RNA sequence: UCAGAAGGGAGGCGAAAUAGAGCAUGAAAUCAGUUGGCGAUCGAGCGACAGGGCAUACAAGGUCCCUUGACGAAUGACCGAGACGCGAGUCUCCAGUAAGACUCACGGGAAGCCGAUGUUCUGUCGUACGUUUUGAAAAACGAGCCAGGGAGUGUGUCUGUA
RNA sequence: GCUCUAAUUGGAUGGAAGCAGGGGCGAGAGCUCCUGUGGACCGAUUAGUGACGAAAAUCCUGGCCAUAGUAGCAGCGAUAG
């Protein structure tokens, strides 16, 4: 009696070498917050960035301490912006037919939270016999 | 007070300038070393006599409900001296300055050691003072 | 009103409830604080000198202009609040008798759990000076006790 | 005439409140006010075709 | 059980009573109890960024440390030898050498482990926000807090544009 | 990013929306997953639609904390037990 997750979870896609490099660095660097200023400041006010438009915002003027504002030169390397961690290009699928023309060497599968079990079951098991790792996977009773 | 400093370093305050010592004593301490400052009384401060003691008497003087408390004695005046050096209010400075002591006469078994540059010779100067004469003339008990 | 905040072992344990009493809530919260811990029948004794003012009750928290009492220990002030003490008995009374008739021995019984709770607000108006009204309140109080065997 | 209908009228300053038309010691008609009018609705004279 | 048609306990119904009567769901402000972190010698825009400590069920992230080696931008030596300077020191050679951020490979290691999250400590910077203003942290104006509400719209005509 | 319309096309009692806590992506507006709760509805793409986005207006309404167990429950030619 212990949990296992269904599919190939341990699979990791193949990336050319600068690929790899750019996923490394943009791990590596990373990026701040980028929250709202003062959010932390009021209740009221959330952390979901809005420009600082204030004439006299110290935020807004760039003072050291104040927080970054988001700029284009935040972004993140082109090759590889918008993958998982594990350099898979997500692809979301609600059914079964989704799964088709999806590269399980390039790319995992992220099933939709709206899909029941009974729908989850039969797009697993596929996924798992056409090679591609479902990064939600669904955890099992199976043998100690 | 008499309570037995282990000291990594033993210096000898007789005959010397007291913020040249003061301020080697700071640099120690932030680095480490536990020092204890050994004959206070007959540490030195040149200049005119009459100015230097006004000086002190003012600081004495000054002061409010909230309060200025300035040492008359030889040992409290070279230990504000010394904090005066010392970041004081920090951790890592307020750990140094209670690594210093400062003694009237010398309650060590071993004579302390002179520090470069600090030492006046009396056969080329007659402007300067003694702390123990700046206290006596503050009002201090001499018991030194 | 509040459920049980706390989880109990039926086996091992007894419960009891006061439901939106008018008192003070605050006189509540410093009871409740004082009688965790004890026995039912240490707390039932606690309660009586209270309400005799041979026994001050600790004002920790809701101590504004409060007079401080020589028999409060590792604190200053202190009062007598006699009603939030009786009510407090009332819950006693029931919790121990609940026991009983469970078959444990009530008065032994550790008082695991203690808390109370402000449910709301009976509502009224002071009419003042100017024309005006202002509100005139009384606090509703829900408690929960739970006793645990030794 | 949603939010109109009402005599509420604003008691200026001097009583530590802000300027808004008031009726029985409630605000009314203004698009800021709960029950005011609402500022730029819908209109049955556009020309929806 | 209780002064008791109250309330409480136990129990019954139902898929559910945390659906028990203004009873679907049940946010925030906020209250009681409790957990983690800090804590009665210490300083205040409450943080950003970097780095420590303590804390962490799974899931949805899987990284991370150390020795050695490969690559190696700008930059870039010690010592030693020769020569110069009153002196601090400098020049020439060793040498664009050793070193040099990132990245990678072999071997070894970590599973509260790495990330992340809570709290706290250290470093650097930092006197809210919005508005008025030449100049706002202002002893200029506004708000106790939170939720919800709260401000370029229609017709006609004219003039451009795609 | 929000509403509702249309075409094309999907998800849901083998558990939708919402909510709480948490994981991932995006410079960001915001997208998305997991767990719990919930117990019936919910999207995506394209073309539209508009009562479409709040930290502020002594803004509106409702709820709520501190204030505080504080002021008052004395004062009056009627001090009343
Ligand atoms: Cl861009
Ligand atoms: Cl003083
Ligand atoms: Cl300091
Ligand atoms: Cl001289
Ligand atoms: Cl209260
Ligand atoms: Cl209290
Ligand atoms: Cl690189
Ligand atoms: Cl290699
Ligand atoms: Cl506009
Ligand atoms: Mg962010
Ligand atoms: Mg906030
Ligand atoms: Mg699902
Ligand atoms: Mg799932
Ligand atoms: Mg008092
Ligand atoms: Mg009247
Ligand atoms: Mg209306
Ligand atoms: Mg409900
Ligand atoms: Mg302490
Ligand atoms: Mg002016
Ligand atoms: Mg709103
Ligand atoms: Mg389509
Ligand atoms: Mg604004
Ligand atoms: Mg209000
Ligand atoms: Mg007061
Ligand atoms: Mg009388
Ligand atoms: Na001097
Ligand atoms: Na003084
Ligand atoms: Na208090
Ligand atoms: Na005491
Ligand atoms: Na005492
Ligand atoms: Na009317
Ligand atoms: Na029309
Ligand atoms: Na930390
Ligand atoms: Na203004
Ligand atoms: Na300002
Ligand atoms: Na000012
Ligand atoms: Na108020
Ligand atoms: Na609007
Ligand atoms: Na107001």
């Amino acid at each position: 009696t212990e949990l296992q997750a269904r599919g190939l979870t341990e699979k990791t896609p193949d990336l050319s070498d600068e690929d790899a490099r750019l996923l490394t660095q943009r791990h590596r660097v990373g990026k701040p917050q980028f929250n709202r200023q003062d959010h932390h400041k009021k209740k009221r006010v959330s952390t979901s960035w809005r420009k600082p438009r204030g004439q006299l915002s110290k935020q807004r003027r760039g003072i050291k301490g104040k927080g970054d504002t988001v700029e284009a030169g935040f972004r993140s390397p082109t090759a590889v912006r918008g993958k998982h961690p594990s350099g898979f290009e997500e692809v979301r699928v609600h059914n079964v037919d989704d799964l088709e023309g999806v590269d399980g060497d390039t790319e995992a599968v992220r099933i939709a939270s709206k899909v029941g079990a009974r729908k989850r079951e039969r797009i697993e098991e596929e996924a798992e016999d056409a090679g591609i790792r479902v990064l939600n996977p669904t955890y099992v009773e199976v043998e100690v | 007070s008499v309570a037995e400093f282990d000291a990594d370093v033993i210096v000898d305050a007789r005959d010397c300038i007291m913020g040249r010592v003061a301020s080697q004593v700071a640099e120690q301490a932030l680095d480490g070393e536990t020092v204890a400052v050994v004959n206070a009384e007959r540490a030195v401060i040149t200049g005119r006599e009459e100015q230097i003691v006004e000086k002190y008497e003012k600081r004495v003087d000054i002061g409010n409900d909230n309060g200025y408390f300035y040492p008359k004695r030889p040992d409290g005046i070279f230990k504000r001296t010394i904090r005066g050096m010392l970041p004081h209010k920090k951790q890592r400075g307020r750990e140094a300055f209670e690594s210093v002591r400062v003694y009237l006469g010398n309650p060590y078994d071993e004579d302390g050691e002179v520090l470069d540059g600090t030492s006046l010779d009396r056969l080329s100067n007659i402007k300067f003072v003694t702390l123990g004469e700046i206290s006596e003339t503050l009002g201090a008990n001499k018991t030194w | 009103g509040i459920s049980y905040s706390v989880e109990a072992d039926p086996d091992t344990t007894a419960k009891a409830m006061l439901r939106e009493r008018q008192m003070s809530f605050k006189h509540s919260k410093a009871i409740a604080r004082e009688i965790k811990g004890k026995t039912a029948g240490e707390a039932v004794d606690y309660l009586e000198a209270v309400i005799e003012g041979d026994q001050p009750v600790p004002f920790k928290q809701h101590n504004s202009g409060v007079g401080h009492k020589s028999k409060v220990d590792g604190w200053d002030a202190g009062r007598y609040p006699e009603k939030a003490s009786k009510a407090f008995l009332d819950l006693l009374e029931n919790a121990v008798g609940n026991a009983d008739h469970q078959g444990f021995d009530g008065e032994a019984m550790t008082i695991k759990h203690v808390a109370a709770h402000k449910v709301g607000e009976q509502q009224g108006r002071k009419p003042r000076a100017m024309g005006r009204a202002s509100a005139w309140n009384s606090p509703q109080v829900d408690v929960e006790l739970i006793l645990e065997e030794p | 005439y949603a939010g109109l209908r009402t005599p509420a009228e604003s008691f200026g300053s001097g009583r530590g409140q802000a300027h808004v038309p008031k009726q029985d010691g409630r605000a009314r008609r203004v698009p800021q006010a709960v029950k005011g009018r609402s500022a730029h609705p819908p209109k049955t004279e556009k020309d929806r075709s």
